[PDB]
């Protein structure tokens, strides 16, 4: 009921890194404090590392196990955006703002970081556990994918959106907004594929899959809180970032056809500013009664 | 999640293999002991409440000033003496979310059900305390329900208009088209659904003063009206809803239909304007005989004959149109057009189907005008005269644009109280009051037609609820017998009340003398045929009530001949969408779509069982989609024989059936005398 | 391929390294030897021709009946005595394809150039044979050219209105919005371009009858107007053209601008509705100082002060609006808004820019009203008063809606004949006649303002052609000196003719006594500054013509004080799209875009060199894109200092220059006193 | 030395079939004989099948086994083109020219056609035989992919090109030329990756790999001959098409770094004929003159 519509929306959102000139960001970057520059670098590396997993494994593995030519095509398109567009865009932002040696060090740090690794490996673990012709394991991986696309990225997206909403780092913020817009539709689409599997299950199996999804969400959420304090306490933003995580967790759940887990909260206004029946001929004698 | 929400969801949790319907009742209690009573605003006495609502621009002070405060207190005490309780959670929820008056910030509830009913009754009575008490007893017993505009807006300062539907005739001119757009925006601003007859507009490729192939046809006017309804959307609260009606013999009829095709281009597709097709008997005859038909260019016909194509009878003028070389026409396949109609209705539920000859063979006011189109719900079928809106600084010739006030009888409550006569007469009086106090300053034809026609619409709800709660299958002949008798009684007492109002006011509706009411023709089938129940069960159902016989109908005919009728039109059965929830009634005379409906509100989900649904009457509450549409057509025709206007007849189709089945249902409806078909909802 | 088309395409074929410009002349001969004469209907005498044209509803009887047949024959003989020959193929092709009268079957030519000129002259003179002969000599010398509406439709029964620029004020109400839509449709039906001021309309999220967040803003009104203009498209001949103007301090200004972005959705973008932005000096001051600006909600300002936001001076009102808590406003960055304007103009050439204070610091009729917006071509700048269109059966308050009368002087032909005074006065008389004979029965404010203001627009064209054929670069100071002198003489003789008409008829324009003409302020710069040429070459160009001095201007000021002025507005320089071809002239006062332009008609290619282009003046015919836009701004400001209304000023940009360069050109135009900027055409 | 330039070329060649309006072919299609229309439909259906498998299976699987994020980005982009652009374009052509029943019939015909099933079996079998960290199985699949890109498509491409060259079906032909332009660069790129693996081998191993490549080519060739006769005999063109496929077989071998195998022949000359503005911020000095 939905793949051709998503095909259309995906292909009409096509874009390339070269379209946004990045150099003018240096005019606001130079005015940020060390903690602001440090947080931005770390957040950016976090997003980059997670998105690479999605391009190399997450999207291609789901495309492999999903049946249907049109679904495979949409999924291929999404994988292309991760690898050919998003990955180049993140690299471009980095190369503009930091010298080569600084980029290498930030990636070394974020690669060793406990909270980034915990979530990255949890997601990758579920992708590696998909078994041929087993729709339960596929569903679990789709849940992981939706959580990445619609939830885990947002502790990171917060900061570029926060600057973007203030008139700072506008070129890279525009790029991030385009990336985020792609991840939103990716999350919704994979969510619909997961609901299709979920709806084929018994009531007991459904309850079991719901428990899986909520348990996974809880593990990721508790790690996100730690990840958040680790990055954002030094710039005083953690309270507001936490509200943004919960709001996006609720969107991820709704993508999977589940009820919101967290109470509704208002979001930081600066970040908001950044954001056919069968045709049968009449046979005559149908006019007589 | 709220406690009442959990209690309402407990219905579907089966206990011993049966639904927990009684849990629903518990929910209402919770909904009142945890939300409504806490969110209600209480005053020391009624005086402080009325003063607060008057000075804070919640209530109009004029209608309350006609009563002394003692009389208003007595009316409110009469309303509260019934101790009315909502039997289902959804009834109270719908009232307190859609109809109960709230504060400016919508944080508290100022109006209870009794308060709203008392205010509506005081507005209806217009200074009569006893009449106000009668209205209070009629509405608190839920025998009669004023329409959503009237019930929601009566006596309110920030109110809109009490009229639900408006029907506009659009003449073939740029001035008339612009005036129609303006009036549509004005009436959508007032909150009413606007229907426009586009059959007089000349088709695409016609001449505007000797330059040919110049007109955009009805599709350009359709786009203009669609944008007008999008702009005027009740201040952004309810999406602006419009209807366009086109005769099936219009040349643009295909393009018209192409506005609703799911593959239509953006320059043609229209999405906020419902479409209706008016089918004369000539088109059905041509399709039946498989003879190729001809659609016509209205402007050529108007030039040749001096009258519009829809202004005269196609059954007698179609051959003259075809044989006239000065009339321009295009060849079509009527069977292919019927199949296109069926396919469009399967895909999107459009167009509305209006069988023009079925409407006009029993239309009582053909002398004023033939019924050429219907309303947005395809149940209003009244005479309309097109207006000649001329240039600026020139006097306009104001015609008649249809507008009627809606009100529904609750069949279960009316028959339980054995008060068909009293309820019908009081509802007729209330609708007459609503018409009298309606004055629209931006629709001149609507105002003139309201003042002259004095047309009202008295509908009915809870037909299927009454039948299922009394052990009668909706498709059974006993149900059709009950509908025949009940609606003959309703028509009899509506005609009696109209004649009594005409006698007491000394005035009839305009051009009543040429109507079939004045000549006595309307009463023919009523003075020769007996409509008493043919089944003993139905007769027992009607016990304690005097069923009018042919002698009573003869006396009523003589009374009408002596005194006339105040209302040109009295009965029209509207869909009654959301106000049926408050009355704990099934929607209109249609069969129920589902026994228990799951509706999502906010982040919660609620289940509304049909009123009176239980184990013993589970199979009597047969779902409409599972029913034979031919027997539903039989029921609707049986009701329609006693209704002067139309009935919003929604077709309930299964996905398995083809467009041929839909065409067969449409042709059987036309054969059985069905005036209009509302929707083709597919399960 | 026809012979004349081959002879025209032979221009590009270079002989001895030079374009064969003279071959174009041969093409004209072929175009007349092979096509025009063969397809031209000939009559035995002019009496038979006039009888055939009148009887077959080609001409009007009224204007021909004012003359005896001998006088009409004498006028036609005067037209034909010139033996006028089109110098280029495109001139004759454009006339005989766009303006020459053709039969109903569009295969024969009924009107030659002399016939059309004679008919227009007879219409202008209104019964005076000598005046008709003067008009014939004016138009056959090609000194003056009536606009496309006047030239095409004068004397024709099957015609649109002679005015095609209409400016409408839209008041903040649904009745006024619907009336504006209706009037726009009626004026597009007449063939006119309609400009609507949307600044008085309240922004999105404003209150309607004290319900919050209800207004759709000006974007919904723009959607309605765009649909109306698409519907009304000159009986399916030309695409309906409309313009919408919004003040830059209106809050919707971004959404307004967002209607022209390519990324805008289908429910946001308007395709047939041009947009213009009115920029007061306050916005430019805020952007210059980089202070953050505020865009205001118009309805809150109207509620607080009783006047619309665009009806008061924002320079003195901006601080009070900002400091007023009851005025709702949103923070914006004026420099970001300027960059957005430049980017949008780079992408699509929109919006038009109106510098409000540049217009109003020299506006002579500020007492009537300040100029709040411009026309579809951004050159009409007149006082307008909004109308209060009330409900039905209620008297409307009719204001003033601008509709000026277009006509262009051919600077080359006027100056080579040494007839600035005679041409200006005769053109003023013809424009007055056409304004007096215009009667629009569906636009009340347009008709009232035409009767009261009597405003005409006398433009000029072939400025670059004249300068290039006289060895003067368009960007040279000598060109600006010539423009200063020529347009000061044009203004002098236009004012003299207006005062003479006022003295003869004994009446001035309404509210003239409050104008700067009556107080003598308008003549201040004319009684103190001498506008005689400062260069010997320009003085020799003006040889044989009396150049008005300061004493002459003092005498004219005294004459205006004694007798008044008949026209509220006299001069406006329109783009002159297709009439420049027929007159063999460069368009308006703009520099030429291309030296030789390539066009595709049918499946054939055609080549139009600029008039008088040769090897000697190839360098002086510099293309507009190669020119410095600052010097073009300087020339346009030099002309504008002598034009009471605006000048259609199109920017000509290269693809290399960025939005900073566009913003710099706009700010230099604002600094130099440019009133309007029309288009940003990127090469 | 080459991936970056292929990345840039691939992304700059990006297109969608909707860019080309197809209603212009309606008349030249109507005018073809029933035999010609039948061959044309079947030819494009055979192409659709090949692109379906190249997009679903071939390109993603090669992407999985090739090392390097940039190489993977190119291969992912090529995969997307196969199924999201190329395979879909054929349906755009079908939906314009043919009624639904003829479309349904031709897709049923691909399922039961023995030559089309054989070629799919052979190519996809090799894709699915790739073993992780086994460069030889990867080489074999890359040879198969080059043979699909640069040889197998051409029995299909002949006919749209043959019409394009006569000024017939030129809108459909424009789509096909865009597809062909893509496949040419896809065949070169995969060819270069195959050569990388081949060049790592001993002389003895190389000799075996050439045997594999030539044996596979001959087996595919013999099947393609029968397929060509089956499709083209009814339009009289089988011998001409055979010359064309031999020509392209040589190009496939060359893409693999091997010598041409078939002798040169004259190809039908008809078929040969078938072949925002920059933004600067406003300075305070731009407001003064
Ligand atoms: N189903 C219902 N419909 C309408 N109002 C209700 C409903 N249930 C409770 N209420 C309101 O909430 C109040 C709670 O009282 P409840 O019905 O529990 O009985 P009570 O306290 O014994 O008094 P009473 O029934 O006489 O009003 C009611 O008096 C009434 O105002
Ligand atoms: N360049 C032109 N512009 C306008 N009309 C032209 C032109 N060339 C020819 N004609 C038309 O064709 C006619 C023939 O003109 P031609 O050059 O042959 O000689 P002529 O002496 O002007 O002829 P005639 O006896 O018609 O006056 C002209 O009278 C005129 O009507
Ligand atoms: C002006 C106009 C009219 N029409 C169509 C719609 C109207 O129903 C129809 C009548 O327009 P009219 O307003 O009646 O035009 P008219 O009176 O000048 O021409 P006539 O004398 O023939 O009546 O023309 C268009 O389609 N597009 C237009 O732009
Ligand atoms: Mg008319
Ligand atoms: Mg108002
Ligand atoms: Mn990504
Ligand atoms: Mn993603
Ligand atoms: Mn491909
Ligand atoms: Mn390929």
């Amino acid at each position: 009921d939905f793949t051709q519509m998503f095909y259309n929306q995906n292909v009409k959102q096509f874009w390339l890194p070269e379209e946004i000139a990045l150099n003018g960001d240096l005019l606001t970057w130079k005015y940020l404090g060390k903690n602001e520059q440090d947080t931005y670098m770390k957040v950016l590396a976090g997003l980059t590392l997670l998105d690479t997993e999605q391009g190399n494994t997450g999207m291609p593995i789901v495309a492999e196990h999903v049946d249907g030519h049109q679904r495979k095509a949409v999924l291929n398109f999404m994988a292309m955006m991760e690898n050919a567009v998003h990955a180049k865009s993140y690299s471009n932002i980095f190369m503009t703002l930091a010298p080569t040696e600084t980029i290498n060090e930030v990636f070394e740090w974020v690669k060793q970081n406990k909270y980034l690794q915990k979530k990255a490996q949890m997601i990758v673990g579920l992708y590696k556990a998909i078994q041929k012709d087993d729709e339960i394991s596929l569903f679990k991986a789709m849940v992981a994918s939706v959580y990445l696309e619609s939830f885990l990225f947002y502790s990171g997206f917060y900061y570029p959106l926060y600057f973007y909403g203030q008139g700072k780092l506008m070129q890279s913020g525009e790029i991030i907004n385009l990336i985020l817009r792609d991840e939103a539709i990716h999350g919704v689409y994979v969510g619909l594929l997961a609901q299709e599997i979920y709806n084929k299950q018994t009531e007991e199996k459904k309850a079991e899959l719901r428990e899986f999804a909520i348990d996974l969400l809880n593990q990721l959420y508790e790690n996100e809180l730690e990840y958040t304090e680790d990055l954002y306490d030094q710039v005083g933003l953690s309270h507001d970032v936490k509200k943004f995580i919960r709001y996006n967790a609720n969107k991820a759940l709704m993508n999977l056809g589940f009820d919101p887990y967290f109470e509704e909260e208002d979001i930081n206004p600066i970040v908001l500013n950044g954001l056919k029946a069968t045709v049968e001929p009449l046979k005559d004698d149908d006019f007589y009664f | 999640v709220p406690k009442w929400i959990q209690l309402n969801n407990e219905i579907m949790i089966q206990k011993d293999g049966k639904f927990q319907f009684d849990k629903d009742k518990e929910a209402v209690h919770s909904y009142f002991v945890d939300y409504i009573n806490q969110n209600t605003v209480f005053f020391h006495n009624l005086k402080e409440k009325l003063d607060y609502l008057v000075e804070n621009q919640y209530y109009e002070e004029e209608f309350l000033s006609l009563y002394s405060f003692e009389d208003i207190k007595e009316v409110f005490k009469t309303a509260y003496a019934k101790k009315f309780r909502f039997p289902s959670f959804m009834s109270a929820f719908k009232f307190y979310n859609d109809y109960a008056l709230k504060t400016n910030d919508k944080k508290k509830i100022l109006e209870r059900y009794e308060d709203r009913i008392s205010i509506v009754a005081l507005f209806f009575a217009n200074g009569d305390t006893e009449k106000a008490k009668e209205y209070v007893n009629l509405m608190i017993n839920q025998e009669y329900q004023p329409s959503t505009p009237t019930f929601l807006n009566a006596g309110r300062k920030r109110r809109g208009e009490l009229v639900s539907c408006f029907l506009l005739e659009v003449n073939d001119s740029l001035n008339d088209i612009s005036r129609a757009i303006d009036i549509s925006m004005q009436l959508s601003k007032l909150g009413g659904g606007v229907s426009l007859n586009l059959s007089k507009l000349r088709a695409k490729g016609e001449a505007i003063k000797d330059v040919e192939n110049a007109t955009k046809g009805v599709v350009g006017v359709m786009k203009l009206l669609d944008n007008a309804f999008r702009y005027a959307d009740q201040m952004g609260q309810r999406q602006g809803s419009g209807a366009a009606y086109l005769n099936i013999f219009h040349r643009d009829i295909n393009d018209f239909l192409d506005t609703k095709k799911i593959s239509a281009d953006e320059d043609v597709r229209v999405k906020t304007l419902s479409i209706g097709v008016v089918i004369p008997d000539k088109f059905v005859e041509l399709a039946r005989e498989d003879k190729a038909a001809y659609v016509f260019y209205p402007h050529t016909i108007y030039k040749e004959y001096g009258q519009h194509m829809d202004e005269m009878d196609m059954n007698e003028m179609y051959d003259k149109f075809v044989d006239n070389p000065r009339v321009k026409k295009e060849k079509i396949n009527p069977r292919k057009l019927l199949e296109k109609l069926a396919m469009l209705r399967s895909e999107s539920g459009y167009p509305y189907i209006m069988f023009q000859d079925n409407v006009n063979k029993v239309h009582a006011n053909n002398h004023i005008s033939k019924v050429k189109f219907s309303n947005l719900c395809s149940e209003v079928l009244q005479a309309s005269q097109v207006s000649s809106y001329t240039d600026y600084d020139e006097e306009d010739e104001i015609g008649l644009d249809i507008s009627c006030n809606l009100g529904s009888l609750n069949i279960l409550n009316v028959m339980e109280h054995k008060s068909i006569e009293k309820t019908v007469k009081l509802a007729t009086d209330s609708l007459t009051h609503v018409s009298e106090t309606t004055d629209i300053r931006n629709a001149p034809a609507v105002r003139r037609a309201n003042k002259a026609m004095k047309s009202i619409g008295l509908g009915a709800m809870n037909l299927h609820g009454y039948l299922a709660q009394n052990g009668i299958a909706y498709e059974s002949p006993e149900a059709r017998d009950f509908a025949n008798t009940f609606f003959m009684m309703v028509n009899f007492y509506s005609i009696q009340r109209s004649a009594e109002i005409a006698k007491e006011k000394g005035e009839t509706f305009d051009q009543y003398e040429g109507s079939t009411y004045a000549t006595g023709e309307y009463f023919d089938k009523y003075v020769s045929t007996d409509f008493s129940p043919k089944y003993e069960k139905i007769a027992n159902l009607f016990e304690g009530m005097h069923i009018p016989t042919t002698e009573d109908w003869k006396k009523l005919k003589a009374f009408v001949a002596e005194h006339g009728m105040y209302h040109s039109y009295r009965l029209c059965i509207a869909p009654t969408g959301s106000i049926s929830y408050v009355q704990s009634s099934t929607a209109s005379v249609m069969p129920i779509m589902e026994r228990i409906e799951e509706r999502t509100y906010g982040n919660s989900k609620t289940y509304y069982p049909m009123p009176g649904l239980a184990s013993n009457n589970w199979f009597f509450y047969k779902e409409a989609y599972d029913m034979d549409m031919f027997k539903v057509v039989d029921m609707i025709a049986t009701i329609q024989q006693h209704i002067d206007q139309g009935i919003s007849f929604t077709l309930f189709l299964k996905d398995t059936m083809t467009t041929r089945d839909l065409n067969r249902i449409d042709l059987y409806a036309h054969h059985r005398g069905i005036k209009t078909i509302y929707y083709a909802r597919t399960k």
